[PDB]
Formats: structure tokens, C-alpha cells, sequence
DNA sequence: TTTTTTGCATCGACTCAACTCAGCTACGTTTTT
DNA sequence: TTTTTCGTAGCTGAGTTGAGTCGATGCTTTTTT
């Protein structure tokens, strides 16, 4: 059981709704709540399947390094980038 | 275009919690609005159990929704108690609801199954040859034992459990404490033994009413958990006993995995009886 | 017995008694002692003070779709009282009993006595042959394509119109037939002829009454084919279910399926 | 250690900056990390220091029921809500 | 109006984090990596112990400001990841914890003490007593060698002693590049520990007079239990790019190892051993 | 000590040299034999390859502001050479030749001798009178009342002296010794930056602080004092007042 | 010799993405045993 | 007797907040021993 954190972007109104049913909305598309792993893949599928043309991004509490892990659906000028087995953010045009 | 709505395993969800406005369906999620607009999203997959409080209004897609994610809705009433309930219409699963008939229908398995909940209940074993009735008689004393020695543990003036079926006064402030506890118990109990897919009426020790398993189930852990902290709040002759009454129930159901180890003690308490289980 | 469908307004209770409202202000009124079962269609929205009325009168809440072609959620939810639950489950895992039981399911079905020399897992391969019979015969009485009832229940456009409108249809007979069981206050789990699934009694009782009306207008709406089989098979299982009183009969039907036990019933 | 998550909006830029300093960015006023407790109320005075009229919401992983806790400066039209010891968000016409 | 900016303490950072595309600069006052492609990418400077800049970057003005006060220590490196220069906090030494060190350092006798410490948190036993600070660092060096054979033959690893060039690159050894990048990742975050305690890198106690004496001195101590080993582990799979798997090695055992957690506390029960209390 | 003060550029390689380069090309060609320290100015940019070079020569790289008013990073931290710092250290621990250097630093700011009469802490109450004189006396030259919420003077006089300490912590860190570790003042981080700067403060840098005081600000100071180091050389002139200060100690130096 | 050249924050106007809501129109529906 | 009444989702066009950049200007400064 880990905290998670789910944040949107324009996203058709019923997953903002699906998210709602578990999670909670403290900001417009900025979703928290405290999950199972499979609860995550659940909620996430739920995302990749509701998305359709938004951008999310996801992440959770971890055992790793930095302490936390966290993957995107759709795309968004914040990306991503892989830097000797850290995760960062960048920003591109 | 669209996807499923599954339920989340209870273990992993809170308890309960107290409404409230109206309930409505947006975007479909559970929304309570008040008179003023003031729209307050509730997590309904996340909450094993939805207290509904006097003044609220749900909606045919609300109860709807509620059921799809297998929360169970509650309507209490003043001093919290348990009235009316609403659930997925098929939620019994047919190998376990044959499996607990069988068990209910012969008496020698029903005595066996008795005779578990009296070890879980009291700890160690249950007097052999003594019968159902017997046996409640004995659970009776024990029982009075035990709210004797609570109300002078917590030094809580007692005469006994009584309370009345028409006003909210003429009772004691304990025993109202005792019966918001007790709906609370009964709230994620109920839950439980629907979500295992199990019948709420079919009982061991108590039976003939619709809650009868719930009942059976819920007194094993009745004193365990809820009832001496219904004590404990009762020694403060508060205002509004109800909603400490209710907080105290939370934490105390998660602190002692009371959602966790409720399905488990249904099954093993079922397995009493001799006949191996569906899975 | 006696039961209400309610829709389009708010339920609440005025001098104790159940009334529907809406911006008209009072639309049905309702006293206490005339009902057993309220259905709530869609559009409806229960107050406190209606469940809390219901609750002291034991008066059963089901959400339904219209005409109870759905059943969404239930009062009493796992059955009300023990007796039916024990009564049916009784009746199901004897088999000498869920032998009697299940021919005279057959016969209410067929309208012919079921032969003694057979037994169930004999006696639904023959009801199975008759089935497809069925299916043949209305298939061109109506004018529609057939060869045969084949489906996967993980895509829907797979099949052919006729068959996906079957299956809208057959889907309506299982809820108002769920509805009934839940009114009579058995279960849909314990079943006879079908076991195991959750809604094992549902198939059971509905499959009597497949072929009176709901299989024969599927095929009336598949041969005219218009746009969406759907939503216009629902709309006419749900006339059906309202102008046959499809749910106040199914009921003593029930009753008599189990009644079949030679067992004697609750009161 | 536990994770964060701190949401702005319309902060002045150097509160953005500030913000970047410790934790990471994974969208527009979307901050993630993992930091002590010291650390986390180092970084909120940080927030009310230089948040000036815009309004932050911080969230961070707990041991209580919810699972997680959160904090807030400014208004927004999301607050929170105590319901039964639980907090919840709610909204405003 | 502004806040001030003071450094988190260093067990809550990330180890070190190599840099090594375009030039760093400072924007609203946040550590940003711009490559000549216009892609930004944030560096949560803070929250990182060592910045190893890699060649090919290039520093403003305003970032080396930064990174002096959020108290990360900067580490310019060269080819196989070899420390060259480092850049931080220059008033950060500490005026009791520097002349502590010193006094430790300038009579011989708490030099012996210190020394023998080192040696028995090395080693793990008590150092022959009696005997004096060449001949002990005699023995270091003779244990030291048993200990790169040992490794070389439990890794299976063809090992001819510890031998580099420092003029071109690629002349040396596989296993003594890995070495090279390990030692230099620890001497990274080992100098970051002695400066943020308040010390001396230059004031040594076994190593003397080079600027890394007391970075050397410390970082031995723990360098066969941490790096060397996984240096040796990547060696073993002779892979095209040694640096990068070194670097996530290194990262690995001080996050496994409490590395950065231990430091500090390594050193001040180092020269604790040495006399009079702090 | 041979320095360098670079600014509005980018320090880069050629030849194996340090150059500055603009859009305008080299700016500033610079042989390796030429500095031991290269103080980098606001707007500046080192490249890898220069500070490859300058470990390579062992030059010393120090990120100031303009004019050394403030220091900001240093490279080789926490001083360079081991020798250095314990003959710092030696000199100041040790409380007779504490005394030797007090006496030095005493004359070097005076004038006059300081009377045999004496440690350390009968005296600070002295220069501590004198100081009381002095201000008295340059608040009454300039013509100003005398007796961060507070008058305008002293808050010229605490930029001043802030970019005092800022020009004297450059001049120690590239003599190569350590800010530390003070004599007359102790225990703080900067102790021997008070020490040093507290001998030349009254010279140059006080007066004209007085002196915008009166033309009514804290920018300008600072500017002031830019200008006042940049003119009269004061970091070039200051490291070696630090290294006769220390070997005023009786021991001999370092090489 | 008259060599004024750089990095970074602030500010104000502009574009642009996206949230939020109101009024209008459909609809009671995500099925198969 | 001719009783169309409700809740909820999708759509489309408007008000609105806020992020993000460009180009121009100011500055190399957040101080006190």
C-alpha cells in the first residue's frame, strides 16, 4: 500500500469521474489517494483506456532511490528523461 | 468508449463514513451537493460502508453506482442506528450461499459451527455435549459478566442493556453509546458477509430475523473492539455521543484489522462444520 | 403480491404515507398498508424519511431500470427473511426434490409432462432440441435469416442483427424475471436446471416464459432492422413487461415451481 | 521520509524556482519529492514566504487513515472539509 | 521580498548525479541543464550531494552560486570518470572543528592514535600495538595487496597490480578504469562529508601533504567494503561501457549501504579516537 | 601572488591557455605561467576544458563579485595546501605566539607599538576605545550625526565593511590560508577575515562611506568600494600584509 | 587609442491551452448463460 | 379526461484563469562582527 498521485490534462470529463471514484481530487485533474499495486494498475488502465486524447501522469511512493516512481500516458512538453538510472523532468520546445 | 467498474477488496478500502444535502451521480462519481451548491466528492469505491444521515436524498443512479462499486449504503437514524440497507441484488454467489445453507439446515454442523464462534468469541473451548440453547444461556451469563465488568473497569453507572423503540431520551447515555457502536459493527459486518457472498438472514445463534449471521459474526468481535471504547466515550458524558462514537469505531476497525481478518473469521467460522468450502 | 412502479419524481412521506412528487407537487399517493414492493425506475430519488417509512413497514426498495428490464440495487439485500433462502436451498440440493422441481419447470415450459425414464442432465439436452426447434420455426415465420444461436460473450457486433437483438431481449427477461425472485424473496443464485452462477434461478424461471412473447418480437424487430436493435428490442420488452403485468405473474409462478417439492411452503 | 506532492498556482516565478530547487517538476506547478519531516515544514515556509497571493495546495504521505495528509495557503475553490475525522475536498459556485 | 537558502542535511540527498551535455545555468533561481537543442531539463540541486560535471558542460556564474549555497559540492571530472576539481562553500570550514583537527594532526602522538583507529575501523581488529606510522601503513599495504588479490580471484578477474597512464586514457587496464571511476564517485562524496562536517580535506592523518589527504585517509576506510568490490563485479563482464555501470554501482551501494548516512559519523569517531572531546 | 579579474565572458582553452571569449572573439589571452588565481566575476562562464587546465597548473579558481566585494565559490575548498593551514593553525592555537601576531596586527593598523603591558583581551578594550575615536572623529570631519531598521550611515558603513570582508576573504583564500581560524577574533566561520579586514578598514573604506552617508545608498557603496578596490589594488596588496601578519610568528613559513 | 561585453530577474503585452459553466437536446441502455 | 415529469451525459459556444514566451530594461546587490 503506497500514496499515489494522479494528474490529468485535458481529459474527457468521465475520467475525471472514474478517477473520483477512488481517488481524491484536490486539484482540477491533480488526483491523490493511498493504493495496492494492483489497485494502481487498475486505476491506470483505467486512465490509458479513458484518457483518449489528454495527457496523465502518474506516480507513487517507492522502495527506490529517489523514493518515488512514476509513468505518462499521452504527450506533454514536460517528458520523462532517462539519466544514469534517474528519472527527471524536461522541458523541450 | 467505455470501461468496467470493478469493486476494491475491502481490505483495502475505509470503514465507513456519515452523510450528511443530496446525493447525486457527475460524470459518474458520487457527489453529496447542499442546499447552498456546495458539491463534496466522496470516494465511494474507497469506503466499504456509507452511512446515510436524516436529510439526505439519493438518487436512482447514486444507488446505482454505490452497488457497481460493492459499497453498501446504510440509512440510520437518530442514535445512529442501523435501519435500512441497499446492495448489489446479486451479490451471493451460489457455492457459498449452499455451502452456509447446508451448513444451517443439518444440527449437528449448526452445533459444531455454534460452538467455533463460542471459542473465537470467549477464547478457549466450548463445554462438549451442551446444546444450541444451552449454550446461548451460557454466552447470556458471559455477557452480562462482561458489560458488569466494563461498566466498573470504566466507572460508568449500569443497569443493564435497555433501550426504547419510539423516542431518543429514554435512554441512558451508554447504552446509546452501545447502540451507535453496535450499528457501526453492524455496518461493516453486513458488508462483509455480502461481499463474501454469503446470506445476511441465514444464522447460527441468532436466527429468524434478516440479520442473523450478521449478528452471529458481529458478537464475536463485539467486545474485542467496539463496545469498550462505546464505554470509554460513555465516561465523558459528552453532548453529541454519536460522532465520537463513530471516529472511535474508525480507528479502532483499522488499528486491529478489523476489515482484514472479517471475511477470514466468516470462513473459518463456516469451516467449522465439517463440509470443505468452495475455494 | 402487490407492488408499485415508480418514476420521474422524488419519493418522500406526508401523514405517514409513501407519495411521489414532483413540480406538479404530489403525483401518486401511496398508503403504507398497500404495498410489499416499491420499484424505483429511473429519474426517482428516495428521501430519508421514504426509507425510514419503508423500513418500519418492511416494505421492499428495489432500483430497477423501466419496467424492471434492470435490477440495479436492492433493500433487504441477500433476501429478508431465512425460511425462502432455507426452503429453496432445501429443494435445490436434494435431488429427488430438484428432480420434481425441474419437471415441473419442463411441463410449465412445454405444456407436456416430462418422461419419467429420463432424469435432469437427460432432460435438458431434450428441452436443449427443442429450443433450437423453436429458434428454427419463428426464425421465417418472421422473415429473418437463420442458423443458429451463437454468440461470444466478449464483442457484440460479431453476431448477426437477429441474434444480438435476441440477447438485448433475453437480457430484459432476466431482469424482470430477477426482479420477481427478489420480490418473492428467494434468490437468483440457487438454481435447478442451471447452478453455480449467481443468477442461476433467474435463467431458470426465465427460459419458461422466453417464448411466449419476448423471443418472437426480438425476431419482429430484427427482421424490420432498423437503425438500433438495442435500444428499440429494450423499449418493446419493456411495453411488453408493462401491458402483460409480466412481473406480477411471474411470481405465483415461482411459487409453484418450488411449490413443486411436495415440501409445504412459508407462510 | 515519505513522499510529497506540492500543486501551485499562480505563484511568482521564483517560488517555481524555489520549489525546483529541492523537489522535481513533473508538471506546470505539479511538484513531487520525498523528504523528512523537517525538510517538508522547511519547504512550506518556504511556501507561505513566497507564495504572495496565488494558492498552494501540499500533500504528503502519512500514517493515518486516508493514508495521506495535506495543507493549503491562499483560496481556491476546492477546500477542504472535515467529515467524521476524515478530510475531504469540496466545491464553491 | 526573498527566503533564505540554507543546505538539507546530507543523508536525506541522492549521492551524485553526472552532467555532461550543454551548458548549466540559473533560471528564477533554480539549477537548469540547457543542451544546445533548446531542452531544458531541471536539476533538483539541493537534494544531490556531488554534482559530477562530465566534459562538455559548461557552468554560469549564477550555478556555481547555487550550488555553494544549497551546499552541494561540485566535482569536475575527466575520461573514465577521474576526479580533477571540485568547487563549494569557501568559508566552509567550522573554526573549532578545523583547529581540532589540526591541533589532532600537529603532535604525532594523536596523529598515532587517529591512525590507529583508521586502521581498526579498515580492518575490523586492533591494529599491532607498539608499532608506528610507516610501519602500520607498511602493513596497509601489504593487506591491501592480499585484499586485490582475494577480489581478482573470487571474480575471476586477471589482475597485474594496480597500474594506470595518466596521459592517454585507454592504456590502462579494464579492471583499473573501473577502479579509477569507483574511487573517484567515493572520493566525491567523501570530500562533500569532510567539508560539510566543517573540516579540512587538505589536513591528513596516513596520507599527507596533497590537497585530498583526509579525503584519501577516510574514504580507505571504507573503500573495499563499499565500491571496489562492484568495480571488480563490473569488470568481470568486460562491457563496452564501463563509467555508466560504475556510476550506477556506486550510487547503488551508498544508497544499500548507508553511506552517506555513516560518513560523518565515520569521521568524527575517527578523530575521537585522537584525545580531547570536540 | 599573481591574479587575474575576468568578467562578461566565457573562459575557455586555446593553445593549452586560458582566453575569454565574446561574441567579439578573445578577449583576454592568458599564458598558464602567468596566474596562480583566477577570480571569476559576475556574467561569467567556465568551460570543462578551462578548468581541466586549471588543475592541470594548479591554478586556483575563486567565483566573486565584481571587484571581489563578495565571495561565492572557491575551488581546492577548505584551503589547498596542508602546510599552510597548520602553520596558520600552529600559529594561533598556542597563545604566546597568539599574542606575537595580536601585536603585529595592533601596529600594522596603529601605528605604534603595542605597550609590553599585555594577552589579548586587555587590549581589544583598546583598539576597541581608539575605534570609538575614530568613528567620533570621521563623523565629525564629513559632518555627520553621530551617537535593518536604522539610520542611513550605518547602513552604509555595514555595506562597506561587508565588502571589505568580501575582498579580504578573496585575498586569504588565495594566499592560501584559512578564514577560520582567527587570533583576535575567534570561533566564528569568518574570524581572520575580521582580523585582516579590521587593520585596513579606516584607510579607504570607512571614510567614503561617511562620505555617501553625507551625499545621501547601499548600492552605491558597494559600487563605491568596487571602484576603491579595483583602483588601489587593495586584494593584491592585502595578501602580503596576511603572510607578514603570520610570519610576525616567529616560525618560518612555507615555501 | 576612442576595446560596451554577459547572465539573470523583472515587467508588460500576446498567444494559447484548458477549466468551468449555461442552455439545449437525448435519453432511461455496456446486453449474450 | 385529454396527467411532460426527473436525473444525467453529451455537445457547443462563451467567460476566464493561468501558463509560457518574447522583447526591453536594469543590474551584477538580501549587507551589519
Amino acid at each position: 500500500m503506497s500514496m499515489l498521485v494522479v494528474v490529468t490534462e485535458n481529459v474527457p470529463p468521465r475520467l475525471r469521474g472514474r478517477l473520483a471514484i477512488w481517488l481524491l481530487e484536490v486539484r482540477a485533474g491533480v488526483y491523490v489517494g493511498d493504493v495496492s499495486a494492483k489497485i494502481r494498475e487498475m486505476i491506470w488502465e483505467q486512465i490509458a483506456g479513458l484518457a483518449e486524447e489528454g495527457n496523465v501522469v502518474m506516480a507513487w511512493a517507492t522502495n527506490t532511490e529517489t523514493g518515488f516512481e512514476f509513468q505518462t500516458f499521452g504527450l506533454n512538453r514536460r517528458t520523462p528523461v532517462d539519466l544514469d538510472g534517474l528519472r527527471l523532468v524536461s522541458f523541450l520546445p | 468508449t467505455w470501461l468496467p467498474l470493478n469493486p476494491i477488496p475491502l481490505k483495502d478500502r475505509v470503514s465507513m463514513i456519515f452523510l450528511q444535502g443530496q446525493i447525486d451521480v457527475i460524470d459518474g462519481a458520487f457527489v453529496l451537493i447542499d442546499k447552498t451548491g456546495i458539491r463534496t466528492h466522496i470516494p465511494v469505491g474507497s469506503v466499504a460502508c456509507i452511512m446515510l444521515e436524516p436529510g439526505t436524498r439519493v438518487s436512482h443512479a447514486a444507488v446505482r453506482l454505490a452497488a457497481q462499486v460493492g459499497t453498501l449504503l446504510v440509512w440510520v437514524g437518530e442514535a445512529g442506528v442501523r435501519v435500512y440497507a441497499s446492495g448489489q441484488p446479486g451479490g451471493a454467489r451460489s457455492d457459498k450461499l449452499l455451502y452456509q445453507a447446508k451448513l444451517a439446515l443439518d444440527e449437528d454442523l449448526r452445533l459444531k459451527v455454534v460452538r467455533k464462534m463460542f471459542e473465537l468469541r470467549f477464547g478457549e473451548p466450548a463445554p462438549a455435549r451442551r446444546s444450541v440453547e444451552q449454550l446461548r444461556g451460557i454466552e447470556g451469563s458471559r455477557v452480562r459478566a462482561t458489560y458488569a465488568l466494563l461498566a466498573k473497569q470504566y466507572g460508568v453507572t449500569w443497569n443493564g442493556r435497555r433501550y426504547d423503540p419510539k423516542d431518543w431520551e429514554k435512554g441512558d447515555t451508554i447504552n446509546q453509546c452501545i447502540s451507535a457502536a453496535t450499528s457501526c459493527l453492524y455496518g461493516v459486518t453486513e458488508a462483509a458477509i455480502l461481499a463474501a457472498g454469503y446470506a445476511p438472514a441465514i444464522g447460527f445463534v441468532h436466527t429468524g430475523k434478516p440479520l442473523s449471521f450478521v449478528y452471529d459474526i458481529a458478537d464475536i468481535i463485539k467486545f474485542d473492539t467496539v463496545v469498550p471504547k462505546a464505554f470509554e466515550i460513555a465516561r465523558r458524558n459528552p453532548g453529541e455521543p454519536d460522532r465520537e462514537v463513530r471516529l472511535a469505531c474508525r480507528d479502532i476497525f483499522r488499528s486491529s484489522k478489523t476489515l482484514a481478518k472479517l471475511i477470514p473469521l466468516i470462513e473459518d467460522v463456516l469451516a467449522a462444520g465439517e463440509i470443505q468450502p468452495p475455494a
